[PDB]
């Protein structure tokens, strides 16, 4: 499966200020009635059949980082697939290029 | 495992229908009642089934 | 309703999401009334629905 590449952020260090988890539940409340109508948005991917091609809108001017996942097929990931070789393509590389 | 009690009469439990986005507001608002896909029916008050 | 040779795309919507927990015993599936299509018509499953 194609997904989107939600690199780590910077480890600062783990302060234990239970206030941040306040703000976490706030977001994340805020985040679930918005995910009512967000759905077509490219952060609401949910997970294909094989060959089911979905429409995702997206914002242009950017650069975008993606992963391929792989998995047997039970459907559980590997927890190292690296003697595989990727193939990374679009239809159009003046709308959108690797 | 397996054995259950003979016979229970404890119909007065609290149902509910639950709302999956609602993680913030401790607010007493009247929200709504048309983006849930489901409904608790009443009770009827006909003879006791 | 098409002309000899001619091609169609068609859509579809609503019915049962991917079950919850495992999801790979989901299916969509199109087939004709017919026990010897690929001699009538060709029927080709699209992107999504």
């Amino acid at each position: 499966q194609l997904q989107v590449a939600n690199l780590p952020k910077d480890h600062q260090i783990q302060d234990s200020s239970h206030h941040q988890q306040i703000q976490q539940q706030e977001q994340q409340q805020q985040q679930q009635q918005q995910q009512s109508t967000c759905q077509d948005t490219i952060f609401s991917i949910k997970k294909q059949k094989q060959g089911e091609i979905g429409t995702y809108k997206i914002r242009n001017d950017r650069d975008i980082p993606f992963i391929a996942q792989v998995f047997d097929d039970n459907g559980k990931p590997f927890t190292n697939y690296s003697s595989l070789v990727f193939d990374w393509k679009s239809s159009d590389q003046t709308q959108a290029k690797w | 495992k397996g054995v259950h009690f003979d016979s229970c009469n404890l119909d007065d439990l609290e149902w509910r229908v639950d709302d999956s986005n609602a993680n913030n507001d401790n607010n007493g608002g009247g929200g709504s009642n048309q983006e849930r896909s489901f409904s608790l029916l009443p009770l009827q008050k006909t003879n006791t089934p | 309703l098409l002309t000899l040779g001619s091609t169609l795309n068609v859509f579809f919507s609503g019915g049962p999401e991917p079950w919850h927990l495992e999801r790979k015993s989901h299916f969509q599936s199109i087939v004709s009334n017919l026990t010897n299509e690929q001699n009538v018509l060709s029927i080709v499953p699209g992107n999504g629905n």
